[PDB]
């Protein structure tokens, strides 16, 4: 899989936001930083757990 | 009513396009899977049973307490998954 | 790409600078500085006889005698924490439980008088607001509600999921632990 980014999207209404869920959300990527081409407002907390949760899903392997 | 309130709060003239609920997440905690369904609670009318027939600062200390405790109870289910392995 | 209206202020002189810190609207430069001043789903069937077994039981015995009830849901859903949540969840965060269980507490304090109720059970919830309206304290009701009606409350949340604008695998992880619940109270009938 190559996943070529998606170079982003000016101020329009294409730019949609709608942060649900931290754990588990299965984004691909292409998120930013808080305080169609769907993105999330992830924070340090949401990638810190679900990195967690990951290393501790693949720690039998 | 619940619905006349909200008729009267927001669906008047003030807020339309913008989303209350947008500033709700920065003071809620503990609440993470649902939350546009609880801003609408006074939009929608009761009703009585039935059945078909086919059937942020003090918040962040908190999530940083919440997540210790979940780090230990990993080490201990670490702990319980080589006992019982 | 300008937070104001799109052209430090262009076409302007070095003495108008300003970058305090408030909202930002770019409205399309305030449509075009006013047109230049107006031109000059369902849960799965598996030990689903319960509902149909309560339904009937609501029309005259409202499913309760009590009103100082012994059944409580701080109880069994602490239990969750200590009997499932080390076994059956895969190692990692119990994110996935505590948070749910705080969510269903906190969606349990303020769920009554919409909806989840009965007429009887209306008049029921009536005399114990006016019977604790006597030393103005708040209605908390975990000490005097059963964990009978929880599986209605968890039975009546999937169709006002989707009554909301949001994404599809909230909807899949929500069945996914509606599964989990079910299983967990597959065996616990006596509970």
């Amino acid at each position: 899989k190559v996943w070529k980014k998606q170079r982003l999207i000016n101020k329009k209404n294409q730019l949609y936001y709608e942060p649900l869920q931290k754990i588990g959300y299965q984004n691909n990527g292409n998120i930013q930083i808080i305080p169609d081409f769907k993105i999330t407002q992830i924070d340090e907390n949401s990638i810190k757990y679900d990195f967690f949760d990951k290393i501790y899903k693949s720690k039998m392997v | 009513c619940n619905e006349c309130k909200f008729k009267i709060f927001i669906n008047n003239s003030m807020a339309t396009l913008k989303k209350i609920e947008s500033n709700f997440i920065k003071q809620n905690n503990n609440v993470k899977i649902f939350a546009k369904l609880l801003f609408n609670i006074d939009s929608h009318n009761p009703k009585q049973f039935q059945l078909p027939n086919y059937i942020t600062q003090i918040d962040e200390n908190s999530i940083k307490y919440d997540f210790f405790d979940k780090i230990y109870k990993s080490k201990m289910v670490q702990k319980r998954k080589l006992f019982q392995f | 790409l300008a937070f104001h209206g799109p052209l430090h202020y262009q076409g302007w002189k070095s003495s108008w600078d300003e970058w305090v810190g408030y909202d930002r609207i770019r409205a399309y430069n305030e449509e075009n500085i006013a047109m230049k001043k107006r031109l000059a789903l369902q849960i799965p069937i598996k030990l689903k006889s319960v509902l149909v077994d309560d339904w009937e039981y609501v029309t005259k015995d409202k499913k309760i005698c009590r009103l100082p009830a012994d059944v409580t849901v701080e109880m069994v859903l602490n239990k969750y924490e200590h009997e499932v949540s080390q076994e059956l969840e895969s190692p990692g965060s119990q994110s996935q439980l505590s948070e749910y269980c705080a969510g269903l507490k906190l969606y349990f304090d303020k769920c009554l008088g919409n909806m989840l109720l009965y007429r009887l059970e209306r008049l029921q919830y009536d005399e114990l607001l006016k019977k604790s309206s006597k030393d103005q304290k708040p209605l908390v009701p975990i000490r005097i509600y059963g964990a009978i009606h929880l599986l209605r409350l968890i039975s009546v949340l999937p169709e006002l999921i989707s009554s909301t604008t949001m994404d599809l695998q909230s909807c899949q992880l929500l069945i996914k632990q509606t599964e989990d619940f079910l299983v967990w109270l597959l065996m616990h009938v006596d509970e």
